[PDB]
């Protein structure tokens, strides 16, 4: 099994967060992550948006269509990894969840 | 982000 | 103020969530609301998907915009409630995220 | 519908909370509400404690009176809202609960 | 330290909580507590009205008089203990505060 | 405080 | 679903 | 219910 | 019914915890309790590590010996509270679990 | 990156709980892993007690030693992952902490 | 820590 | 169990 690891770092532009994946060699790069065999994907919150971000979850449209088989969570919200058993092939689509301390809205990344 | 599974 | 009620109904189809807003008087329509003054919205879940549906929140890619002042949530995951006090004039899209008893995914509802 | 709106503040004399409610107005008032259709009550905390209060529910000594539909609460814990669809007549009294940072002992209004 | 033992049965009578405290005796009485000495009291849940009781805390009106120094809760919400160093002398009230599985309000036992 | 249904 | 503010 | 505390 | 009082003092040696329990008396024990009729113990945490310790509960690798009836504990974790109605006679051991605001692993107590 | 992935089966013996290790081959192992590289480590529950284990986390009497840098756990208890980044050169000993609901005692692994 | 019951 | 951490 493989475990990947993405940096996901949050900023601020224009009052609202954008979010810039880096890979383990600190490239820019989108966090899409191919997976060709069970494994792992572990995402570290790097929240430089003074808005006290927390992840919450990982949240898809298609939940039940098998891509990702569960997702877990660190108690401090600075983690959430994926387990992909990579047994059903296919692709899926997910955004981050997160809490803020400013105001009671969960924080989604871009669809 | 987007996940791709090639098992 | 007004409280405008919407009921999210949510099925399955090919094995994936779909919500279908209905309004007071039973008919569809996209859940949408303009606020004319200080007010609020209420969305109450009927789960049709057998999948244990329950909101955990509601999620916003512009968190930040003003647009709604608050979110509030029964302890039962029924109900979700929008604060909007109609300050700061605009737009802003949402996505319901719920938790669900078949996996630990979040689901989101479409962008 | 309605949604009215009332803050609920919270002072100390003599070492213990007293609450005063506001309309919207500025208006002190007892928080009371009359429902003559479906609609909302959303109590907005403003403690002025320095006991770190947070609500935590909304407390009846008649939970199945059927006055009140629901409660929502929001992740800060500084608004609950009521859902009062107004269908069965009568009167019921409730008391906010609460939490704060000097103990471990729940918070209420009064009786 | 003594530490006392009160088991809160809870039943409905016209639709509604009734709280009959008994003592280890089997004898109903008030739930009430002399406190000479540093100690615990112990207070057990029997839920009898299928509603899906379970305690959440121990709620007071006056809750920075001393009187009281803690409250603990059991993960399952059928036990609260109040820790009592009797340091403090004077009387204190409290109602239990408790959710239910029938909606999404809290449930208070009498002032 | 109270609340008073008027339906 | 969208929300619309015309204050 | 109520405590009373008499120490 | 006795309840027994033993103050939980957590400091750090080498960089790791180190468990000192303190009697009534303010001597140094071992945080044994003989329990001969039903009761309380009542355990209090004295962190002294600035490792922001917090109990989340009382770990048993015989969880289901009957020696130990119930856990409670505080809202704060400051306090854990065992239940023993002494009627299984023998003994157990127990490790108390901590949560800990440097790192997202819990802390236990020696075996 | 490496993720490596073992099975945790609870059964019961004389009312108690036995861990039995196994391997992504079906073989019974101990459980422990060797860290080579960065890498995850995922524990899967399998409950075979009726006793409802879910995991809460996982316990370290050297939670500082900076082994093993992060845990995260899955919503449903159901999985736990260890995060290692194999920085720190060394061994450490961890308990799976659970909860149970037979009884609110947590349970703890073989120290 | 240990606890000993001697009901 | 023990993790054994060979960097």
């Amino acid at each position: 099994g493989l475990a990947q690891f993405i940096k996901v770092n949050v900023t601020l532009e224009n009052g609202e967060p954008v979010f810039i994946y880096t890979d383990a060699n600190g490239q820019v790069c989108q966090g899409d992550i191919t997976v060709t065999q069970a494994g792992t994907i572990t995402y570290l919150l790097n929240d430089q948006t003074l808005k006290g971000l927390k992840f919450v979850g990982v949240g898809f449209v298609t939940p039940f269509d098998g891509i990702i088989d569960a997702v877990t969570i660190s108690s401090d919200g600075m983690l959430v990894q994926l387990v992909d058993l990579d047994k059903t092939p296919g692709t899926t689509k997910f955004q981050f969840v997160l809490s803020n301390t400013a105001n009671t809205l969960l924080v989604l990344s871009a669809d | 982000p987007q996940i791709i599974n090639r098992p």
